[PDB]
């Protein structure tokens, strides 16, 4: 609901591409052109290098159908285990499997260090001011014990 | 009846303790009223002077 | 005499009282029983505290 829709006159007009199984990876690579172009349309307007990609399962397979998505055993380290693989362009491809689209998003996450952190959808949880057990839990549970039936109720 | 989302705000932004502030104004209010009571049973129960 | 201000007073006045040496000789008895026993809880449906 943020990412600026990428529309080219030839094909993607109407807002998105239509891929058909006819003839070869020629359909599956024809999406890998649109990922590559979206990455260069970040580097024009954003100027950041567009360090990830997100795609629904069915639309990340046809981007895997292109070839040029190489997971492979030795390459595990850089993809942080969440990525479905690396596009040959050097981008991790994060399979979605959730949203109701079949979309392919490109985006950026770059922290140059110190206080400069820039990338889509900044998230940024807030626990500071709360007493937590371990820092990473992002908000604390609470228990109640309803005083009608005494059986507890736990919520975060 | 203070919100659970308040304390976190008020611990973070103001550093004050939330709870311990309400326990501040309730414990003070009752002892102000119980004290405003007896002074108001003295002036209520006192005869009219200079009469 | 020992002059206590009345900080909240509608018109103006002075109420000349009496307090004997005993706690018995007074004219009015303020006898406490329990003192400000705090009570805590939380709203069981929405998890939010009350005190």
């Amino acid at each position: 609901t943020v990412s600026k829709r990428y529309k080219v006159t030839g094909i993607t007009d109407s807002g998105f591409i239509d891929l058909s199984y006819a003839s070869a990876p020629e359909a599956g690579r024809s999406l890998y052109r649109m990922v590559c172009e979206m990455v260069s349309h970040i580097q024009k307007e954003s100027t950041y290098t567009a360090t990830f990609c997100v795609a629904s399962a069915r639309a990340a397979a046809i981007l895997a159908a292109s070839g040029w998505l190489k997971h492979k055993p030795e390459d595990d380290k850089y993809l942080s285990q969440n990525a479905y693989g690396f596009l040959a362009n050097g981008l991790p491809l994060y399979c979605d499997t959730n949203s109701p689209l079949d979309y392919v998003i490109v985006g950026v996450v770059e922290n140059i260090g110190e206080k400069e952190i820039v990338g889509s959808i900044f998230y940024a949880p807030y626990t500071e001011g709360l007493d937590l057990d371990d820092p990473e839990h992002v908000g604390a549970f609470k228990v109640v014990v309803d005083p009608e039936s005494l059986q507890p109720s736990i919520g975060l | 009846a203070y919100s659970i989302e308040l304390t976190q705000d008020l611990r973070a932004v103001h550093g004050m303790d939330a709870d311990a502030e309400l326990s501040g104004i309730l414990a003070t209010e009752i002892m102000l009223e119980i004290n405003r009571e007896v002074v108001d049973w003295i002036n209520y129960s006192a005869q009219v002077g200079k009469s | 005499y020992r002059v206590y201000i009345d900080q909240y007073a509608k018109q103006d006045y002075f109420t000349v009282g009496y307090k004997g040496p005993n706690e018995m000789d007074a004219g009015i008895y303020y006898a406490p029983y329990v003192a400000l026993t705090p009570l805590r809880g939380s709203d069981p449906k929405n998890f939010q505290p009350v005190m």
